[PDB]
RNA sequence: UUGAGAGAUACAAUUUGGGAAGAAAUUCCCAGAGUGUGUUUCUUUUGCGUUUAACCUGAACAGUCUCAUCGUGGGCAUCUUGCGAUUC
């Protein structure tokens, strides 16, 4: 009950303070004993929740980027019942570095909520992106298999889709979070929104978090944590530092 | 009932049991053997008669 | 040619060892095994263990089935993890070998084709509609 | 009388120990038999963590 | 570094060394008949490949009653080259000795020439289809081995039976499916030939395929009881 | 969705035979065997509909000249990134 209270504390202290209403989400960090394997690329990977939904597709504001012609993509992701209403706006990615420079990249992070790329060029995105969306971790885009189809070696790629696949994989990243993988001991995961939902929901969060960080199996996603997990702070951006599960 | 102990007339009359891996089947009677010649081949003479009223003349 | 020579006789090399290993081999049987009896009741009431007289597992042994009379390791250096582990190594790299041997006559093949591709005739191209390339000669004996 | 089966168990262990072999034997009908007769890219290493393993009740399910 | 195991019968080992093996212990040592080779533990100990010799393929298929012992004399219809014959000479080691028959002549000279080495094999290179022609010198075998390819398997080994077989003697004969009818099944073309050998006087134990080995080879074990 | 038969089984219960502990009743190693449904594989039968089907063959690539091979240069790294193989 000792993390329960201390949660209480965190959110009674965020409705008194001036500066920590005015930013509107909790991250958990985790201080482990080892340093971790892999380098620290921008790829966040994804993690689940079992029981307890956190966001909706029907809820967020989406930006989809695309390969070059961009043409049965829009058409169709527009067009065929399953994603209508659900992107803001698909757009390719030499399109996008004709359009917007600069203030109007900034005008961008300001506008739109969530941002979705196509896996093979993802690689490529954050160049034209810049690093005001590369500050930190928040906004950070995913990356989507748009045609569920694997090009072997030596033969011409086929191009496809399917909205009813592209829309199971926005519900699926859009129910459930991502953190990133580091080097070094600490590490940050966003959890949960403050009135979203409630105290025992956070509570579930974390247990199903640290869980599946802790499950050896799952290994390209949740075998993260080496060494033992000393201990987990919750904290907002703006707020500081609660102390649970110390061993 | 009776379809099962038309089966065990099948049991009673097989002389084949498999041991997992081996297998024992047991030395027909002289006096068969010798006082009669053996049976038929089903597929062979199936094969013949059903060459002879096939469909492609219109026998009946 | 000469590129068609080395890649023989490599082949040639492989082929001669994998046959040197399946000499030095051995494997084992598994093949119909039956036995007559004159009784029917005897013929039900058989059983291997008391037919051959011998152990649960020598019994379940082809290979060497002595009867417990007869019966009547150490050597042999941790034979839980390392004879086991020689054993596997041998089939395994006859197993290499077969394999090399299937891919190095797959690329004599194609270069002797292509080789053949530069002699004489008239030649024509065809392709199988799975998407093979090949050739075919027009009917013209040589002189 | 279970002292000579005991001799002969001795015996058995041995032939038994010397001989036998579990999933490596299985190991060994794999090679026995060839001797004698998942969304990666090719390209992309990056893209087999970054994924998400979609559920079908996520996809049959319409929220 | 390699240790021996008997076998059931007589003269038969396994060796355990870096591999198992399928061995038997040398009449004379070294000197080879088909560029085989050899191990030692001091014995001297020859290998046989189940693959080029068919009795090799029925002991590791495993026969349990092969009539063969040391101090026996055997008959064997259809040594070429010689191979099998030398083994099972091998096996029968001094005491006993063998009958070798054989018709075709380039395993004749073959044969020949391992029986001007070694000794307890006896050679007779005729057809084996009138056996007038060798009970001239041939007089009460004990058991019998049969590999010939002919079809009247039955008569042929029916004539050595009346003639040479000892009472209550042991025969081995060996079935070539593909080659007595080559289009119907295994086990079938072997009920058939156990038949005619049945109703020859010749009672049988049993038969097995050798699988790993041979295309559809099998080998029948069998016994001739009160019978002249 | 006409019959018959053969085999592999999965599970559910049933059961022979050797070793081993057992004062004993009972139990554990093994090699098994039969029954229930289910998963079939194959053989075969029955009816109905149908008379061709498939592959080859001769003077069957080629003036918008074709084809083989070695080389030169270019795109495709938002990927057919190309095997002594044929990226275009």
């Amino acid at each position: 009950g000792l993390a329960e209270k201390a949660l209480k504390a965190l959110i009674l202290q965020c409705e008194e303070n001036p500066s920590l209403k005015n930013d509107k989400d909790i991250h958990i960090i985790i201080n482990t004993g080892k340093k971790m394997g892999i380098n620290r690329d921008n790829i966040p990977r994804i993690i689940p929740l079992t029981k307890y939904k956190l966001f909706k597709p029907r809820d967020l504001n989406i930006l989809l980027i695309t390969k070059d012609p961009s043409a049965l993509y829009r058409e169709t992701l527009t067009k065929d019942e399953h994603t209508s209403e659900l992107f803001k706006e698909i757009i390719s990615v030499k399109n996008l570095r004709r359009r917007f420079k600069g203030s109007k990249l900034t005008q961008l992070y300001k506008d739109f909520d969530l941002v979705v790329a196509d896996y093979r060029v993802h690689h490529l995105l954050p160049e034209v992106l810049g690093s005001r969306f590369y500050h930190g971790s928040k906004k950070l885009p995913y990356m989507i298999r748009m045609s569920k189809e694997v090009k072997l070696k030596r033969q011409q790629m086929v191009e496809k889709c399917d909205p009813i696949y592209v829309r199971a994989q926005l519900r699926s990243i859009c129910k459930n979070t991502s953190y990133i993988p580091n080097n070094d001991n600490c590490l940050s995961v966003r959890v949960g929104y403050i009135q979203k939902h409630s105290i025992p929901e956070i509570l579930q969060n974390i247990q199903d978090t640290i869980n599946f960080l802790t499950d050896k199996s799952k290994r390209p996603q949740g075998g993260v944590i080496k060494g033992g997990i000393i201990s987990i702070f919750v904290k907002t951006s703006n707020s500081t530092s609660l102390p649970i599960y110390q061993f | 009932i009776k379809t099962k102990k038309r089966k065990t007339l099948k049991n009673l009359r097989k002389d084949s049991v498999k041991r997992g891996k081996f297998r024992v089947q047991l030395l027909s009677t002289t006096q068969d053997s010798k006082t009669l010649p053996p049976k038929k081949e089903s597929s062979i003479i199936r094969s013949k008669d059903r060459w002879l009223n096939r469909k492609a003349l219109n026998k009946g | 040619t000469q590129d068609s020579n080395y890649v023989r006789t490599l082949r040639q090399i492989e082929l001669k060892k994998l046959e040197k290993g399946a000499k030095q081999l051995m494997f084992k049987s598994s093949g119909n095994h039956t036995i007559f009896v004159d009784s029917r009741e005897k013929m039900n009431e058989f059983t291997p263990e008391k037919f051959f007289n011998t152990t649960s597992e020598m019994v379940n042994r082809s290979e060497n089935r002595l009867t417990k009379d007869q019966l009547a390791n150490a050597s042999s250096i941790m034979p839980k993890e390392s004879l086991d582990k020689k054993k596997l190594k041998k089939f395994k790299q006859v197993k290499q070998h077969l394999q090399r041997e299937t891919q190095l006559k797959q690329v004599q093949q194609r270069m002797d084709a292509q080789r053949e591709l530069l002699k004489k005739g008239s030649k024509k191209k065809i392709v199988d509609s799975s998407g093979k390339i090949s050739f075919k000669w027009k009917k013209q004996r040589k002189r | 009388r279970k002292y000579l089966n005991k001799l002969i168990k001795r015996n058995s262990q041995n032939l038994r120990s010397w001989d036998l072999e579990e999933e490596v034997r299985d190991e060994l009908e794999d090679i026995q038999q060839s001797i004698l007769k998942f969304v990666k890219d090719h390209r992309y290493p990056g893209l087999t963590p970054g994924l998400a393993p979609v559920g079908l009740s996520d996809e049959e399910d319409s929220s | 570094k390699v240790v021996i195991e008997p076998h059931r019968h007589a003269g038969v080992y396994i060796a355990r060394g870096k591999e198992d093996l399928l061995v038997t212990k040398n009449m004379a040592p070294g000197e080879s008949v088909y560029g085989e080779k050899r191990i030692s533990v001091k014995v001297e100990y020859r290998v046989w490949n189940p693959f080029r010799s068919k009795l090799a393929a029925g002991i590791m298929g495993g026969l349990d009653e092969l009539f063969i012992a040391p101090g026996k004399k055997v008959l064997y219809l259809g040594a070429a080259s010689g191979t099998s014959v030398s083994h099972v000479s091998d096996v029968v080691g001094p005491e006993g000795v063998v009958y070798a028959v054989e018709f075709s002549h380039r395993p004749g000279r073959e044969l020949i020439s391992m029986a001007k080495k070694r000794p307890n094999i006896i050679p007779i290179i005729e057809d084996a289809r009138h056996p007038q022609k060798y009970r001239m010198l041939i007089g009460m075998v004990d058991c019998v081995f049969a590999d010939v390819a002919q079809p009247d398997q039955a008569r042929i080994i029916a004539l050595n039976s009346h003639m040479f077989l000892k009472d209550q003697g042991g025969v081995v004969i060996s079935i070539k499916a593909n080659c007595i009818d080559s289009t119907v099944d295994a086990e079938t073309v072997f009920a058939r030939e156990v038949q005619k050998l049945r109703e020859e006087r010749i009672k049988p134990l049993e038969q097995l395929t050798l699988e790993p080995y041979e295309r559809d080879h099998c080998i029948v074990v069998g016994r001739y009881m009160r019978s002249g």
